């Protein structure tokens, strides 16, 4: 499934749950300056960590982050309980 | 200072040191001597 | 200063440092407490993925559903036939794991696996190192083996 | 490693020797019916 | 003089100079390799060609005569049967241990 | 607190052992970052390939000469000039056309 | 402590000097060091247990007025020698006799030094594996001291 | 972890800028901390062929300190390549003309002898005292323990302690001292 | 020839590539690779050091519990040893006997 706006869909689903807006910030940092640098990026909810998300840049760690939430409130994480391909029935 | 690799002394004046790594035996009264190992 | 007693110097103690570990009776309460809180997240089903170091053939394999590994011997199963691997040396989730000593019971861990199909290796050369080797002393070394998939690790609330 | 610990403890100093490791079957059949002794 | 046992030997080794064990475990812990050629003999006549395969041999003067010709070669433990000799019901439940012990059962489950 | 690793950076250890003792049970739940702890993000100033250009600025020849390109390169990324030379139509024409991929 | 007092009239007077601490933790002790239980537990870097031994301006004070045994009037002078060149004793430096300034070169940073850095010479040819050439480290007076590691140290690096 | 697949290829590959502080530190204790870093031997992830090795930072080269008489016995030797040119300098002449050689000589040596060392060697920044530049300071991610700990110099040490440690012996009031 | 010859070395550099990454492992819980290993089995738990990669590589809070249970095997230990006498050992150094 392709979403551009993940983002943006993450506001709207939290309002849907009566959740405030997430606030982004930098939980961790590496080589920022350099042409190889990695930046994490986690959405704070009420400062508690909704989820996190790795990025090249702020902008891409921030919509990244988005995509961990919504699969978090989706629940398809991969680490989910796998489907029952295996029930006789 | 002739280099031996027995230092005596040759007077009772004579005296013991240990100078830059090496022992040297120096008499006041005669600088004959006077010698280093 | 009490007999025995040592000035505070360099070479008096030694660099490490020694630690006090807690008393075993309360330890005990607190691991029957994690015992019971493993349980209820076993009972109540609180996991998502598990995994499973299974000792097969001569080899311990990290398995998980959905899984597939090569096995380098035939196993007079036919194709199809699932089966269950009876040492399992651990058994983790996201949130907890369990470690055999040496190998978990029976009733904590059951693991299920299919027989996909059974083949042979691709031919292996073998040429010893040997005066006048030549070109045609070799030979074509060829195994057989099977596949397998892991269809399900499932666990049951009897810790 | 650790295989004189082993033997003070009356185990065998490889672990791929006398115990319930190596000797216990390595798996069964799905409807529990045990499956044919290992060659080994 | 050196098979000669003292006092403090029987209290380190925990056997009894009375009473006298019966049969031998001995192993092969080094190799024939560059040992004089009548060495070499006396390991293949007491068997001992793989190494660390036990080989139960009897406490005797003749085969003590050869075992001490290859004394730097093997190691010797006397073999021990906490629960008896095996019987032909329990003959094929036996299982040496690395203590020495030939127990009659095998069950592989928690001794509890 | 039992554990003898410290349970601030990855995880809370919880080790216990079962009432027979043949099992050890393990509780690690995952700690999440302090808020406190965090920075916020720096708005006022992008992707990288704009983060590159800017790096690569073209200023003096228009494009430069392959060593005082290559030496440019070569700063950036903290590696030799000798990984960014070309090869030949030899080594070129060995290589697959399409390598196998695992997931 | 007899200190001179100028003035021409010059005068020595005795002043109160600091008392040793009671009840060292081994009674009896013959020398010293072992009556307070530090025979072979004390090395360079303690310069606290030195610094009771040495004159103001960095010398050694004679065995009597010390009392310390031969086989530790001999360990501590050793020690003191390396505590000095390591720089951990600021406050002892040479008496500079007309105002005299430091060489005024900057001071390498160096321990567990044998000898005086003046009277070693560079060692042009290393040697090989087997026949390597050793750089001493440590002095081997301080062999009997505890050892906290699985072999013994390495005197010669 | 639920993270997209090149995010988490990219994660897990990323490099660290690493501190290290030379100051009372033995090169070689620094070189065996050094060394380990460049290549990524400290990564689960490590194999030769990822090129997955990470920047450290050294300061305080100067500062740097031998044991024993390695200051006058230590000697570097190095030859231009024509008759004659065969140069032998002791470590304390090399520090004094080139503060940074020391430290990096000592990297240089433990690395693996192969082409990748000279990769690797481009990672490793020296600076002879704290002096550092600005871009270099965000890029830092974290500092690493000093291998040696230093010893106190008498000064340093508070007079309350002096107070615990207990007097050896006490010299008598009839000494000049 | 070679081909032949490498057969049997990729078995055993494949080994030193875990050790190296079971040392790396280790080091970030601040165990050294002897402590780890021996400990882990001095706890009766038998795991090869191909898993134990696979472990730190892909379950990285599963090995913190690992070098936690290591760990304080290895500081029971030292205690033992330091506490001479007949002393109830630690919950974990006790060791289950198979018959
Ligand atoms: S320290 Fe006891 S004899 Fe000197
Ligand atoms: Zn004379």
């Amino acid at each position: 499934w392709t979403v551009v706006n993940p983002m943006g869909l993450l506001v709207e689903e939290l309002k849907k749950r009566n959740i405030s807006a997430p606030e982004s910030r930098l939980t961790r940092q590496s080589g920022s300056t350099t042409a190889l640098p990695l930046y994490f990026v986690g959405l704070y909810c009420d400062r508690k960590l909704i989820a996190e998300g790795p990025g090249e840049t702020v902008l891409v760690a921030e919509e990244e982050a988005a995509r961990v939430a919504l699969r978090k409130l989706y629940g398809f994480t991969e680490n989910r309980r796998p489907w029952d391909y295996s029930k006789p029935k | 200072f002739k280099t031996k690799g027995v230092i005596k002394k040759r007077c009772k004046d004579c005296y013991k040191v240990k100078r830059r790594g090496r022992w040297f035996i120096l008499c006041k009264t005669n600088p004959k001597h006077k010698q280093r190992q | 200063y009490p007999q025995g007693y040592v000035p505070k110097t360099s070479l008096s103690s030694p660099p490490w440092q020694e630690v006090v570990l807690p008393d075993p009776v309360e330890e005990t309460r607190h691991h029957a407490e994690v015992v019971k809180r493993v349980n209820e997240l076993i009972a109540t089903g609180q996991y998502g993925r598990l995994f499973a170091v299974v000792h097969f053939a001569s080899h311990q394999w990290k398995v998980t559903a959905e899984d597939l590994i090569l096995i380098e011997n035939e196993l007079d199963i036919k194709c199809g036939e699932r089966i269950r691997l009876e040492k399992v040396l651990l058994v983790g989730a996201d949130n907890f794991t369990l470690l055999g000593k040496p190998l978990l019971r029976k009733e904590l861990v059951r693991v299920e696996a299919t027989v996909i199909e059974k083949t042979e290796s691709w031919p292996k050369i073998n040429m010893k190192f040997r005066k006048r080797k030549n070109f045609r002393k070799k030979k074509i070394i060829v195994n057989p083996q099977t596949i397998l998939r892991i269809n399900t690790i499932e666990i049951a609330p009897r810790l | 490693a650790g295989g004189q610990w082993r033997l003070q403890q009356g185990l065998a100093a490889n672990p791929s020797g006398y115990g319930p490791l190596t000797e216990l079957p390595d798996w069964s059949f799905a409807d529990g019916r045990p499956a044919p002794p290992m060659k080994g | 003089k050196v098979f000669q046992p003292k006092p403090e030997d029987h209290e380190k080794y925990g056997g009894d100079p009375q009473n006298p064990h019966k049969l031998h475990i001995v192993t092969r812990i080094r190799s024939t390799k560059r040992r004089p050629y009548w060495e070499k003999d006396t390991i293949k006549m007491l068997g001992l060609q793989k190494a660390h395969s036990p080989q139960i041999h009897k406490n005797i003067p003749s085969v003590n005569a050869k075992l001490k010709v290859v004394k730097h070669l093997i190691r010797i433990q006397p073999l021990k049967l906490p629960q008896g000799l095996p019987t032909e019901e329990t003959m094929s439940s036996t299982c040496l241990k690395s203590t020495g012990e030939l127990v009659v059962q095998w069950h592989l489950k928690p001794v509890e | 607190t039992y554990s003898s690793l410290p349970d601030d950076y990855n995880c809370q250890v919880d080790l216990a052992l079962t009432a027979d003792g043949r099992t050890i049970v393990c509780y690690h739940p995952s700690v999440d970052i302090p808020y406190e702890h965090t920075k916020p993000i720096p708005q006022p100033d992008e992707t990288h390939e704009q983060i590159l250009k800017a790096k690569l600025e073209v200023r003096k020849s228009k494009q430069l000469e392959q060593g005082p390109m290559i030496e440019q390169l070569s700063k950036v990324f903290y590696t030799t000039k000798h990984r960014w030379y070309p090869h030949g139509q030899y080594h070129n024409r060995r290589k697959k056309l399409n390598p196998p991929r695992d997931r | 402590l007899r200190e001179v007092v100028k003035i021409t009239v010059i005068e020595g007077r005795i002043t109160e000097t600091p008392k040793a601490t009671p009840d060292p933790p081994n009674p009896s002790g013959q020398c010293p060091i072992c009556r307070w239980n530090l025979k072979h537990k004390y090395t360079y870097e303690d310069v606290l247990l030195l610094s009771q031994f040495i004159r103001p301006y960095g010398g050694m004070l004679p065995r009597r007025v010390t009392g310390l045994c031969r086989e530790e009037h001999r360990k501590i002078e050793e020690c003191v020698k390396m505590a000095h060149r390591a720089g951990l004793l600021p406050n002892h430096r040479p008496q500079l006799p007309e105002g005299c300034l430091p060489k005024d070169k900057p001071k390498l940073n160096r321990y567990l030094t044998r000898w005086a850095p003046k009277s070693v010479k560079p060692i042009y040819k290393k040697g090989h594996r087997w026949n390597k050439v050793g750089m001493a480290v440590g002095s081997p007076l301080l062999k009997d001291n505890v050892c906290y590691s699985r072999r013994p140290l390495k005197m010669m690096h | 972890s639920s993270f997209s697949r090149a995010p988490q290829q990219w994660a897990t590959f990323a490099r660290m800028w690493y501190l290290l502080d030379g100051k009372m530190q033995p090169p070689g204790k620094l070189a065996v901390i050094a060394s380990n870093k460049l290549q990524g031997l400290n990564k689960p992830v490590y194999h030769q062929l990822s090129d997955c090795g990470d920047h450290v930072v050294i300061i305080n080269t100067r500062h740097i300190a031998f044991s024993g008489n390695k200051w006058e016995q230590k000697v570097y030797s190095s030859h231009t390549g024509y008759p004659g040119g065969f140069r032998q300098v002791t470590a304390a002449q090399l520090h004094r003309k080139d503060p940074v050689a020391i430290v990096k000589l000592a990297i240089y040596g433990m690395l693996p002898k192969n082409l990748h060392r000279r990769t690797m060697m481009q990672r490793l920044h020296l600076f002879p005292d704290e002096d550092i530049p600005e871009d270099i300071l965000k890029n830092l991610v974290e500092e690493l323990p000093q291998p040696r700990r230093v010893p106190k110099r008498l000064d340093e040490y508070t007079q309350e302690e002096i107070e615990a440690f207990p007097r050896v012996w006490t010299p008598p009031d009839d000494f000049r001292m | 020839v070679k081909c032949t010859k490498a057969r049997r070395l990729k078995k055993r550099n494949l080994r030193t590539l875990w050790i190296n990454r079971i040392t790396a492992a280790s080091q970030e819980h601040g165990l050294k690779y002897p402590a780890f290993i021996v400990n882990l089995i001095k706890c009766q738990v038998e795991l090869n050091r191909k898993v134990l990669v696979d472990l730190a590589i892909y379950e990285p809070k599963t090995f913190k519990s690992l070098a936690a249970l290591a760990k304080r095997r290895q500081q029971e230990g030292f205690a033992a040893a330091l506490g001479d006498g007949k002393e109830p050992e630690g919950i974990f150094s006790r060791v289950v006997q198979y018959h």
